[PDB]
């Protein structure tokens, strides 16, 4: 039971204080046990937006891609957290990362709907002519959603 | 030329008939080995399944603790050759239950054989028990044999929270597959590398499935825990099956 191991459960369970004594410790920023999953992917899944940061500020890599080339800000996208989006963003978030389907997080965001995370992918420089492997961009999925509010913010 | 066999282990089984395991699921081979006057058991994993639940050397471990404390095969012979692990084990006494029972058509005594497992592990003192599972150690594991997809629903269990573990011995495979009985008791325990302390809720919750998508009534399920003497705990329940359900 290292260090490690320790890191990575209680970033899962989402125990913001065992995160930071752990760190405080010695603790790996970039432990992957498991699925290249890291501390911040786990964070970043529970929407905990106070521990992103000292994550960060630990030197956690903001573009760590896991084994299904999902970085944090992909995950950020399918979760539909505004306020973590805008901050990984803020400290250097790859805008058109691709996953193995070959999403960037403006693909994710899509499918889900989040319309105001949507915006901000884009003032960051989300090139919406991005295709996945399958051909079907993000104007395909805003079809699959039937909606006037997607494709009308897409000119 | 090269075999995956010692040639002293192969002179050692010359006289028994070779007849592989058709049945089986695992990444494991499965002999068994005819005799005149008795039949022996060889398992076998290749390299790759070294220190993982499913390397016959750890089932080998838990085989030789576990005598004495639950009815299981004897461990007759192992080795590594090249790789592989090789378990030899003489026969479980007894009748596979999910063969000779399972048709029988009589769903009380499933339950109630499952209730009797349960109760046997409980009894087990684990205090130097040589092999412990946990979420960690069942993930790291599911990373290796996936070194050579949709992530959705691995992130969604991430996110669910983890009942506090009460460790028992648990088998870890609980199914009539692996559960031999004889003149009503359980006389005989197999594929045990998944086995050792683990929290309780584990075994409780592959019955719970098990009772629900090969029996499927609520009521044998209420039955199963007036058996074992404990309320459920749903959330538990959930939480493993969830679990074991990542593919
Ligand atoms: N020692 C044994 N005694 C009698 N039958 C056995 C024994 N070991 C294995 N078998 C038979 O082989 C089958 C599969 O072997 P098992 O150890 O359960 O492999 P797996 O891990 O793939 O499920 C069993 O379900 C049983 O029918
Ligand atoms: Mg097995
Ligand atoms: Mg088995």
């Amino acid at each position: 039971s290292d260090l490690g191991k320790k890191l990575l459960e209680a970033a899962r369970a989402g125990q913001d204080d065992e995160v930071r004594i752990l760190m405080a410790n010695g603790a790996d920023v970039n432990a992957n046990d498991w699925f290249g999953i890291t501390p911040l992917h786990l964070v970043v899944n529970n929407g905990h937006l106070e521990i992103i940061e000292v994550l960060l500020k630990y030197a956690a890599d903001v573009n760590a891609s896991d084994k299904s080339g999902w970085t944090p800000l992909h995950l950020a996208a399918y979760r539909g957290h505004l306020e973590i989006v805008e901050v990984l963003l803020k400290y250097g978030a790859d805008v058109n990362a691709m996953d193995y389907q070959g999403y960037t997080p403006l693909h994710l965001a899509a499918e889900d709907g989040h319309l105001e995370i949507v915006e901000v992918l884009l003032k960051y420089g989300a090139d919406v002519n991005a295709q996945d492997k399958f051909g079907k961009t993000a104007f395909d999925i805003s079809i699959d959603n039937g909606n006037e509010d997607l494709a009308e913010i897409l000119q | 030329a090269k075999m995956r066999i010692s040639p002293e282990l192969k002179k050692l089984i010359e006289k028994y008939r070779s007849v592989k395991d058709t049945e089986g699921m695992s990444p494991a081979k499965v002999y068994k080995l005819v005799g005149e006057n008795e039949n022996l058991y060889l398992k076998m994993t290749d390299s790759r399944y070294k220190g993982t639940t499913y390397d016959v050397e750890r089932e080998k471990d838990m085989m030789l603790w576990l005598e004495g404390k639950l009815p299981v095969p004897k461990v007759l012979h192992f080795e590594r050759h090249d790789g592989w692990s090789n378990l030899l084990m003489s026969e479980a006494d007894g009748v596979l239950c999910s063969e000779e029972y399972e048709d029988e058509q009589s769903p009380e005594k499933i339950i109630e054989l499952y209730a009797e497992c349960i109760r046997l592990f409980h009894s087990i003192d684990i205090s130097d028990c040589p092999y412990t599972n946990s979420l960690d150690s069942r993930l790291a594991e599911l990373d290796y044999l996936l070194n050579n997809k949709d992530p959705r629903e691995l992130y969604d269990f991430l996110k669910t929270e983890k009942p506090e573990e009460e460790l028992v011995f648990s088998h870890g495979d609980l199914g009539d597959s692996n559960i031999f009985v004889k003149d009503g008791k359980v006389s005989g325990f197999i594929d045990l590398g998944r086995s050792g302390r683990a929290d309780k809720w584990y075994d409780i919750a592959f019955c719970v499935r098990s009772i629900r998508e090969d029996i499927g009534e609520e009521q044998y399920v209420e039955l199963f825990f007036d058996l074992l003497g404990i309320k459920p705990d749903w959330e538990k329940i959930k939480y493993y099956i969830l679990l074991d359900e990542l593919f």
